RNA sequence: GCGGUGCGCCGCGACCGGCUCCGGGACGGCUGGGAAGGCCCGGCGGGGAAGGUGGCCCGGGGGCCCCGGGUGUUACAGCCCA
RNA sequence: UGGUAAGCAGAACUGGCGCUGCGGGAUGAACCGAACGCCGGGUUAAGGCGCCCGAUGCCGACGCUCAUCAGACCCCAGAAAA
RNA sequence: GCGCCGGAGCCUCGGUUGGCCUCGGAUAGCCGGUCCCCCGCCGGGGUCCGGUGCGGAGAGCCCUUCGUCCCGGGAAACGGGGCGGCCGGAAAGGGGGCCGCCCUCUCGCCCGUCACGCACCGCACGUUCGUGGGGAACCUGGCGCUAAACCAUUCGUAGACGAC
């Protein structure tokens, strides 16, 4: 049943730590619990981080267990897992999650007076489509 | 109009363990639950908004029978989000669990 | 140590469809249909191949108790097959010195009588296990014959007609009487 | 140091509160548990104890000393006239217990069942039931009363009758019926409702409750004998006469 | 402002660590499906640590004793009381503010009840590990409304079920008046998005 | 020596003071494993004494330096040589880490000595640390994850952040 | 007006100084005059094995697509040295 | 040193308790930290930081361990051979 | 002289400062849609299609409120507002959702017009839930209720005395 894999050359986003919010390279399985991760086109340094901190994502490229960061970086661009990232649902809801908690006081307003509007346009026709029910059945 | 102040709660004193010193007060405020986030918070100006059986006089109003003891946001408790206040009269033990108003208006955003 | 894998592939036959909501499994074929829940062994149950010719049970990270827990499940899907195709049948011979332990099944099988297991006035009346029936069968004078799909049931319920006719305060060498597990089998011969 | 010469517990600790029963009648504490392929029947009944005396019957037990030979039995009479159904009470089944979702009184409830409503019956005006008794005789009244039946078959799962005893009948003394919920065990809680409606205002003889040869158990307060000391009470081992502040009590 | 809890598939004394600590900062706390709690270790070691708490009763009089409260309800109430200065006033005011239940009553059936994650077994225990149901720990030691408490559980949740799926109803129709009506929602619609409310 | 923190590796070099019998004595190198330069110059002498008729008094520390990892990104398999006091006997041990940097493999032993063993660091005595080509590995803990095509998932993702809302509104997926 | 002196009570602010606890910026020294790494192209040449890429074989999974053995040193991946 | 040992009896050296509060060891004359005018701010010791109970509500690190009698912090308050 | 429904004010206890109206549950798995098919009175079961670091997200949702005019444009007309039917609810029964009028406006909600309301002159307990709980009596209108308990007396199934 399991979909994404601890594979050598998975793109892995970090929660978490120094380089949060960065897709980084399986480079090589050092240990049980850690991995050498590198990201060269995201500005990760070739480096030991756990698994803990990574949430593996379903992109795989095909790069050697021992390939140093210039093999890494041809494979990432190659893919293009820059723009491939920022497609996913995933990726555009971390920016949207971005987006909301960089939201001015007047952003705010402005929100709230569409918010509400949105919904009364809705409510009205949700509202109809409920009368479009009870109507059938006489 | 809306609300002005953020909901605090007097979760008791800076103490050790068999010892409270009465002066500082440890405030909860509602939301923070890290040192990172307490930060805002240092200096703002926090009340213990009460009544009482008699009518007392209203700064900009008429007699009400609410009363204050006004206090300060000095510094972060622990490393949980928890904050030190101290008071012009130390707050009474009545008040512990209760809500205090850490207030906006030393601000410095 | 955390071994990083272990897996044992069961090679399911052509006759049985085996399928599995979760790592439930539910197994049938030519004679009737089995579900075990092994919701309690925390295992990758995969079942891959075109027709789905053979069952995969991974077990990733796992400590030497843990890998002990890949071939049970092997195990006990192969005697689920085992059940599903030929069935279970466990043949048991009443051993007597003296007095002829009296068998005959009421219940079409669900419930066995035992008199007369040394001249016990009491008689036993063992109820059988939701699935397996009992059968005094011919050409053999003390034969009993349980047949069922579920391993489990057949020689469960072959023990509680086992355990009923224990000889009580006496020295159980000398006394050999009681009604005992002669042959583990299959109803139906491969 | 230990009881030297090892001996058995004067009286049980599985009654130990010896105090006054605060209930004169003896409550039914459990009625039996019910299966809905019974008939409908009442589970207990409510008598008098008359008396005492012999019996004579020829024993037929194979085996004893005494088979097919005549013997001398002590009975009790209890004397038990017809009881009158005067009200259902149904019991919802709650986490916390069984509680009692609604009672629902007759119309017409006999003058000796008005009594047990009053610790004094000459001074009162006697209005006990009067205003309950209006919810009957008028048309909206019994569309609440046909409410409750309908709720009381539908939430309900325990229906106890209340039938009281008819105590014009009896050589006592006193006029104040006993009244007592019997549990009726039989079919479905509808079927239950359905039936105890039909006896509502109506008598109970003992052959409806209980036939001839039954084991039963009876339950009742014993014969009070006040303050007693633990030789009466407890029926200890008195003390060897030679002891100077009283022998009657434990050392 | 009350944390309605569920009880379900939380650690006893994990729950009432956290129960205790909000109940002493003025909260108002509501512990639902308390059979539904769990106990770490497997079930025979915590039934004999409970029969071992029935045997701790006042030799002179076990009236006076340690009052062993039976439902998982009073369990929980029980574990709850233990981690307050319930000696003290304001630990006496804590126990009024906390109301523990069986399985979940009137009030509180048709409420959205929260899970604590830092509480739950799932998070708390390895899987491996084995645990003691309190619906079956309390029922085996002389708690008597199991089944009672089961049958009103089960007869509230397909109760509960026809809100849900009426609700999954209204739901298909918000979705629905949302394809028919995108043109006229589109500029309302298209700054929720540009502030990250909707992508 | 406290095993506090990730330990250093050290090239402690110290001589026996010039004498008249013996003015230009024979140096002596050591791989000292250390939190700091300070508690490396202490245990340099803890060997040099028990090896040689050299205490701190009569001696000098000629050069207490820090070396470095020549390959901190290559992940490497590292034989460690231990010399462990049990609570009765001392015990020679053969054990095997796979770290990037060799003296933080020398650390992960001192967690490990402890973690198995209850054995505090200064029971410990690291004699030998060797990088050993991936054959020449016989503890199969290490020789798992000598593997081209090394391939397993994240089975049971435990989450933590457990407090961060403390009162969410859905059980925790740990699928993913 | 200035200077002294205070407020009936409740308060607020301002800057200066003392002592404090943190945050942000920016500069420099040292080392094996850091170690590794990035970038030019694995520059030209030679070598070695492996947690063995392609090649080929083996075994079978798919409508020609891909996994699991073997062979052996760069090919349609890389890795460590001279 | 005597004694099987003792919260036993008898010495040497230093420090305690007595005469002495305080923080910690839940609670203890002596243990650990530190000795005391009355106070405000800061910071520590020894201990701690699920809740009682101030403080881990670190996205702490790597392991070990399942007990039908778990284990859990100097003095110290329950164990051995096997 | 008390129970139901229908202003003016004095005491007293103080806590609060918008709501969430609900699947069950899984965790080595989930969530949400569909008919060629199937057993069930429109429920479950799949099959397929999407989502899955939960976005049909509690990291969420809903309400968001200086007041009003004048005049516009989208938006609503299946709308808002309150009087008599129908139409819900036991584990500790609740304020709902609808189909019908007698009905009052075309206002409420989103952008822009056009001016205005102690603009109380930098300042604190402001803003709410709240005609909150409790305690007395006062003006009062309909609609309504006319009881017991204890002592005493008596009994003796009871009993030191109360109690029963």
């Amino acid at each position: 049943v399991f979909r994404r894999f601890v594979e050598v050359g998975r793109v892995a986003y970090v929660s978490f730590g120094p380089h949060a919010g960065k897709l980084v390279a399986i480079v090589d399985v050092i240990d049980q619990n850690r991995a050498l991760v590198d990201g060269p086109c995201t500005r990760v340094r070739r480096q030991a981080m756990p698994f803990k901190c990574m949430q593996l994502t379903d992109f795989i490229l095909k790069f050697p267990h021992s390939a140093r960061q210039k093999y890494v970086r041809k494979a990432w661009e190659k893919a293009d897992i820059n723009t491939k990232w920022a497609a996913t649902r995933w990726a555009k809801k971390i920016e949207a999650r971005e987006r909301k908690a960089k939201m001015t006081d007047f952003d705010r307003y402005k929100v709230m007076k569409a918010k509400k509007m949105r919904n009364r346009i809705i409510k009205n026709e949700v509202k109809k489509l409920q009368r479009a029910a009870l109507l059938k059945a006489s | 109009s809306g609300r002005l102040w953020c909901k605090a709660i007097f979760a008791g004193y800076k103490r050790g363990l068999r010892n409270q010193r009465e002066h500082t007060a440890l405030l909860k405020i509602e939301g923070v639950y890290a040192r990172d986030e307490t930060e805002f918070y240092l200096g703002k100006r926090c009340a213990y908004v009460y009544k009482a059986k008699n009518n007392t006089v209203t700064p900009g109003g008429k007699p009400n029978k609410t009363r204050v003891i006004w206090g300060k946001v000095t510094r972060a408790h622990g490393n949980s989000g928890m904050v030190r206040a101290k008071f012009r009269s130390n707050l009474p033990a009545k008040a512990i669990g209760h809500r205090i108003r850490v207030m906006l208006y030393p601000s410095r955003i | 140590m955390k071994t990083i894998l272990s897996n044992q592939t069961v090679d399911i036959p052509e006759n049985v469809d085996i399928s599995l909501k979760g790592r439930t499994v539910i197994v049938k074929g030519p004679r009737g249909t089995l579900r075990r829940d092994f919701n309690h062994i925390n295992v990758e149950l995969s079942l891959l191949g075109k027709k789905k010719k053979r069952l995969r049970v991974d077990k990733w990270w796992g400590n030497r108790k843990e890998l002990a827990t890949v071939r049970t499940i092997c195990s006990h899907v192969q005697n689920m097959i085992k059940g599903v195709t030929l069935g279970f049948r466990y043949k048991m011979r009443s051993v007597y010195a003296h007095f002829p332990i009296n068998v005959v099944i009421q219940e079409n099988g669900s419930l066995v009588e035992i008199r007369n297991f040394l001249g016990e006035k009491y008689i036993r009346r063992v109820r059988m296990r939701p699935g397996v029936a009992c059968s005094v069968s011919q050409a053999q004078k003390d034969e009993l014959v349980l047949e069922g799909n579920d391993i489990e049931l057949v020689s469960n319920s072959a023990a509680l007609i086992q355990q009923a006719t224990t000889v009580k305060n006496k020295d159980i060498r000398k006394f050999l009487d009681g009604i005992y597990v002669s042959e583990k089998g299959t109803v139906q011969q491969a | 140091s230990h009881r030297k010469f090892s001996a058995p517990r004067h009286g049980s600790l599985g009654f130990l509160p010896r105090k006054r029963s605060s209930r004169h009648r003896g409550k039914v504490k459990s009625f039996p548990k019910d299966d809905p392929s019974k008939p409908v029947h009442l589970t207990a009944f409510l008598g008098y104890k008359a008396g005492m005396t012999h019996i004579v019957r020829e024993v037929d037990r194979p085996g004893s000393k005494v088979n097919k030979k005549e013997v001398v039995e002590a009975v009790t009479i209890v004397e038990t006239p017809p009881m009158v159904v005067v009200g259902i009470v149904g019991y919802v089944e709650t986490p916390r217990g069984l509680r009692t979702f609604k009672t629902v009184f007759a119309e017409h409830i006999s003058d000796e069942c008005k009594r047990r409503f009053y610790k004094n019956w000459h001074k009162s005006k006697k209005k006990a039931f009067t205003k309950y008794c209006k919810k009957w005789q008028d048309d909206a009244g019994k569309r609440q009363l046909d409410k409750d039946f309908s709720s009381m078959k539908k939430y309900c799962q325990v229906i106890r009758v209340l039938a009281h005893t008819q105590m014009r009948l009896l050589p006592l003394r006193q006029k104040k019926a006993h009244l007592m919920e019997i549990q009726v065990n039989g079919g479905t809680v509808a079927e239950k409702l359905d039936w105890a409606r039909e006896r509502l205002e109506q008598q109970v003889p003992v052959s409806q409750v209980f036939g001839q040869d039954e084991m039963i158990d009876v339950i009742g307060v014993t014969k009070g004998k006040g303050y007693k000391g633990v030789t009466s009470r407890w029926h200890t081992k008195k003390l060897p006469r030679k002891t100077h502040r009283g022998l009657r009590k434990v050392a | 402002q009350v944390l309605v809890l569920d009880g379900r598939g939380h650690l006893l004394g994990r729950l009432a660590a956290i129960v205790a600590k909000q109940v002493l900062l003025g909260r108002k706390v509501v512990v639902v499906r308390c059979e539904g709690i769990n106990i770490s270790g497997n079930f025979y070691r915590n039934k004999l640590k409970y029969l071992a708490f029935l045997r701790k009763r006042m030799n002179t009089n076990p009236s006076r004793g340690p009052y062993h409260f039976r439902a998982p309800s009073r369990i929980f109430w029980r574990t709850v009381r233990g981690m307050l200065p319930h000696k003290t006033k304001r630990g006496q005011a804590a126990l009024d503010r906390l109301k523990v239940f069986d399985g979940i009553p009137p009030p509180y059936d048709k409420k959205k009840r929260m899970v604590v994650p830092a509480a739950l077994k799932v998070v708390r225990l390895k899987p491996t590990r084995k645990f003691a149901y309190l619906g079956r720990l309390a029922h085996e030691v002389g708690w008597k409304y199991q089944a009672v408490t089961a049958t009103l559980e089960e007869k509230r949740k397909e109760k509960a079920k026809i809100h849900y799926r009426k609700k999954k109803q209204i739901m298909r129709l918000r979705k629905q008046a949302e394809k028919n009506v995108e043109k006229k929602i589109s500029k309302f619609t298209e700054v929720l998005k540009t502030h990250g409310l909707l992508v | 020596t406290k095993a506090s923190g990730t330990l250093r590796e050290y090239k402690v070099v110290g001589r026996c003071l010039p004498t008249s019998k013996s003015p230009a004595p024979p140096l002596y190198r050591m791989r000292i494993f250390a939190p700091n330069h300070v508690v490396a110059k202490s245990r340099f002498w803890y060997f040099v004494l028990e090896l040689k008729k050299m205490k701190k008094s009569s001696g000098e520390i000629v050069y207490c330096g820090q070396v470095f990892e020549k390959s901190p990104l290559r992940v490497k398999n590292f034989g460690i040589w231990l010399r462990y006091d049990s609570r009765s006997g001392t015990h020679n041990m053969y054990h095997e880490y796979r770290d990037l940097i060799m003296a933080s493999a020398v650390t992960q032993c001192y967690r490990d000595m402890g973690a198995r063993h209850r054995a505090r660091a200064h029971s410990i005595q690291v004699m030998k640390v060797e990088e050993m080509a991936a054959a020449r590995c016989p503890r199969p803990a290490v020789k798992q994850f000598h593997d081209s095509r090394i391939r397993f998932p994240l089975p049971h993702r435990v989450l933590r952040r457990q407090h961060k809302p403390r009162f969410t509104a859905k059980r925790p997926n740990t699928f993913f």
